[PDB]
């Protein structure tokens, strides 16, 4: 809701729609495993987690 | 001739007969056949000998070791009663490994226990040791740290030389001569 | 029945030397022999009563009464290389006692002492006291802190030391103790969780400055 | 020839034998066989010793640990149960090591126990651990203090030199003459 | 020659003997084999000797644990259950580990019991702890309740010095005089 | 028999005086010997009369009434180091006695201890007592806070103290209470735990903790 | 004739012997049929023997190996459980094959263990061996470092040379004259 | 019954001298051979006095009663080669004792050794005690380094050592030490690994250690 997303860098934009993705994300860290996700970040990131999960 | 303890066994009666010899008191080891050993002791020293069985705290327990509260012959085995198993037959390889050396007459390990680093998606971290001795005397004890640091610096995957912990010591006088009989 | 009959094998290890109020004292010289000795007098196979005595427990014991008729008095240890005649080591810059009020001193401190013949008072100097106790602490390579004040002086060794300046500070300490006695000088082994050994400093402006040594410690990120 | 105690241990008689000659009364230790031993004082010496047993908390009560409340026959055994009996291991072979120093008698080890931190999702605290030691009479028992700590604090995964507490003492006078006989 | 109490055991007669000594009057301990013990008075002492029984509510029952309410025989075992009986061998280890100090003669602590933490996704509470004590007498017990602080503060996961309390007491005054047979 | 041979085999532990009252002293020096010997006399097998003192207890007890008898005394303690003449440590710089009333104090505690013969009286200086609390507080590297008032002082050890200076406090307080007593300087060990362990924080004359990036502690000066 | 030590065996009875003829005291090797063997040693050496016997923790146990951990008979394998036993059969044949080198007596090699390494998804560490080694007396045991450490190096997948770590030593001097009767 | 009959067949390796206190002592080269003549007077089967020494016991013996009676000197060692006539390495470069007061130190020392007939005080030089020592830490190839003050030198031998390094390191100081004693010169061996291990920092006088590309630490000037 807070509409203060808008800056100068293309970037710094980008890292705070991260950080509303990070409070479901913090759901989904807690309970996968620590086998698939950097196995699916090789071949965080949230699309490695789902399948995981 | 009186008796102190009785039913113990070819181990614990040669550690409480050498801790009395030490305190120039004397006893006698008696045989009874399927009901183990029995010591006793004479008169006058009955009250010096129950005094050194308190502060000893004799007689000993048996050793404990890891790989007991795991046994083998059980049908299920977990990871971590597979890893326990694993570290406490390391822990007494190498402690038998380092009676060998030149000068020590005794020696424990201790490896750090890792359980909880497999269950969960915790990674796991790095593994620490320490060590004891008892060396001979007339030897410079100061010198041989950096010898039991190095030979355990390199059995495992990743070890510091400041993650180690190595305290030893030399050995006590040695205790030659006879307690002698209590004379009135 | 003789004493030294009743006692070991090995009559080396012990020395028993004559009393002047009818006792027989023995001189033991650790505290395993100690008790060696006091479980003969213990079981009681001998005749008279007698006495063991060692050099650690009759400094303790001659301290007692020394602080109670000599209080804020100087001095550093007694001596028993030879026990029938021990040598007092008396600091000569912190008091100021006559002669013969030395040797009021050294004839009551005879009539303490059964078996000794004549204490004999040396005055040992105070600089080389601090001076042999910082000299020895610069060759085994340790960090350390000096802290001067008046009437004694402290060593303090903080930091995450490693197993083998460990082991030869207690090793010289234990050596040093032994020669001069902690009534002077005192040293402070410690361990704690910083990698600089001791030592803090703080950053501005110009350079590191030397801070002052205090009691708070900066825990180490490393 | 009143009787205190009756049907006690070979262990648990000679507890009760060395308190009692500390306070200058005498014991003797009767056997009966299968009904255990017994302790008998004189009549002139029943008052006192009612009081120190009654003060002393004697006969002392077998000495617990851990692994008892979880034993291995059980058909099912949770991970909390496992990690309780491996933590009930590591502190007693800690404090059977810490008995081969120089100069300690006696000592006594307790471990932190966080048992449902690493199953939950939030991460494991730091482990604490505390220490108790009998020292040898004579020693400068201000100075190993710091070798403790420093056997101890590679002994486990990430602790602290502020999380390790060590309270240590020397022991108490030596008790080695008869106490006597009651004369009338 | 009036009878009292009968049917008591041997911890039960040993309190009451050692309550009816200090208010002069005089018991005796009659065995009665598998009945158990037996306590008789004179009869001019009988009226007091009621009086007092009912004061200290003799005799006194067997002390109740924890790790009784749940037993470990059960087929099915709850996490509540399982915590229920750790805390309860925690806290007899300790007060286990607090009589081998200088000049401790009783203690006895108490831990607060966290059930509902382990059940659901809330995180725990802080933990307390509270002692009691008994030392002996011409002791400075104002510098003696530091050492229990700092023993006690990293025997857990995380305690500050205000949920510890410790409070205790020198022992009281020896009885050790008989106390008289009544003349008639 | 006497009575040193109802006592132990080691004829050392153990002083026996002669009274004037027509009774026997036996003198200790600790808790176990005193336990020890007070078995004896309890048990019955002695047909005179004998007590059993000791260091601490005989301190207690003539005090007792040297604060009901004779108040605003200061003094320090009463040390029993040969027991046929003890010493008596009065304060110089808080009495208002001349020489008469000393000897008449004197001859009013020779009363109170039959066993004894004469009773010396020395006068302590009350800076050194406070100076040689202060020095040794000093030596160990003690954090302390100094508190001074008439008739007192007060040293004040707190903080978040590791292990190895609760045990030389305790060696220091205890060796120092055997000499001078608990009548003049009083120490008060207590142990905080630290908020400061991973918080970032100004000192100085404007001074405040950050518990957290958004969050300041003003402490009180 | 006192008897200090029976129910050995055959490799036990040999060192027991071997350890007390070098300071100088005798002992006479019974053998029992099938209770073992026995050790007896003369009464004026009986003091002595005690304290050697206490100070070398005689009798030896028997040396361990990872591989009894795992047995062959556990018909139920875990990956985890077979690279075990492949790790401990060629700990097991290095250092036998290290025997038949010019001048080594004896040696000992550890290798350090990763079993994790198949189910997690990181790739595995390096490996790390220790050797200890004790060579005849005469012998330039400084140029003779370079050959096990040459022989050590690719007997694995790939180590370093600062992943082996060689700590080898000279015999002592040789026991040959007999210890003496104690005359009398 | 004599004494070198009654131990083993080898008459070689124990060597009896007899006293002037009546007792006769034997002089054991290491400490295996010492347990083993301290057996035989331990069993009991000798009637009269002996005594069994050696040279490190006999060297810390007379260096305890050396730090009572004559404290701050600076000596070497006692080398005990023929046992009849010892020598007594004094450090030239740092005592004051004249011809005449030299006389009455080996005329004490005498009186504590029985069985020696004179001492033999030489005087050694104190740089090339230092000399050799550096000159055969330069032969080995060892990566030392030296701190001098007065009263003693110290060569600290720190790093990641490899395994022919220690090995050398331990062949060399044990015999130095054997033939120079531990009171002038003492070396340091101490095994570790990198400090800052995997960290970059900016060296001399101005110094921050980097923990993260995005993180500084300002310590102690690294």
């Amino acid at each position: 809701e807070d509409e203060d997303v808008t800056f100068n860098d293309i970037s710094s934009l980008s890292k705070h729609v991260d950080e509303g993705l990070d409070g479901y994300r913090d759901y989904l860290i807690k309970y996968s495993d620590r086998e698939l996700v950097q196995f699916f970040e090789n071949a965080p990131s949230i699309f490695a987690l789902l399948p995981a999960y | 001739d009186k008796d102190l303890l009785k039913g113990l066994d070819q181990e614990q009666a040669n550690e409480v007969i050498a801790v009395l010899q030490m305190h120039n008191i004397e006893a006698n080891k008696i045989d009874s056949g399927k009901l183990g050993y029995s010591i006793t002791v004479a008169e006058p020293d009955f009250t010096a000998a129950v005094y050194w069985i308190k502060t000893y705290q004799l007689p000993p327990r048996p050793r404990v070791e890891i790989a007991q509260m795991f046994p083998a012959d059980s049908l299920v085995s977990s990871p971590r009663a597979e890893k326990a198993r694993l570290y406490s037959a390391i822990e007494q390889r190498l402690e038998q490994s380092l009676q060998t050396m030149e000068g020590v007459l005794s020696a424990r390990v201790h490896i750090s226990y890792d359980i909880d680093a497999g269950e969960n998606g915790r990674p796991p971290k790095p593994v620490h040791l320490s060590a004891l001795a008892v060396y001979e005397r007339g030897s410079p004890l100061a010198h041989q740290i950096s010898d039991i640091k190095r030979f355990l610096k390199n059995s495992f995957a990743d070890v510091d030389y400041d993650n180690i912990s190595v305290v030893l010591s030399e050995r006590s006088d040695a205790q030659l001569q006879a307690p002698g009989t209590p004379v009135k | 029945a003789e004493l030294d009959s009743l006692l070991g094998q090995e009559k080396e290890r012990f020395q028993v030397l004559p009393g002047r109020d009818k006792m027989l004292y023995v001189a033991a010289q650790n505290e395993r022999d100690t008790l060696w000795a006091r479980q003969v007098l213990a079981r009681g196979d001998y005749d008279k009563n007698a006495r063991v005595i060692n050099e650690n427990e009759e400094n303790k014991r001659i301290s007692i009464w020394l602080d109670t008729y000599y209080p804020q008095l100087a001095y550093y240890r007694i001596h028993f290389d030879e026990p029938r005649k021990p040598v007092f080591w008396l600091s000569r810059q912190r008091n100021t006692m006559s002669k013969k009020e030395l040797e009021v001193l050294s004839q009551k401190l005879r009539a303490l002492m059964p078996y000794a013949d004549s204490v004999n008072i040396t005055l040992m100097d105070d600089v080389t006291a601090a001076g042999q106790a910082e000299a020895g602490l610069k060759q085994q390579a340790l960090p350390y802190s000096r802290r001067n004040h008046k009437g004694g002086v402290t060593f303090v060794i903080q930091g995450a030391l490693d197993d083998v300046e460990i082991l030869r500070a207690r090793q010289f300490v234990d050596s040093y103790y032994r020669t001069w006695g902690g009534r002077y000088v005192q040293f402070a082994i410690e361990l704690k969780d910083d990698w600089l050994k001791g030592r803090s400093f703080q950053y501005g402006a110009e350079g590191y400055i030397k801070m002052s040594p205090g009691h708070w410690y900066f825990p180490s990120p490393l």
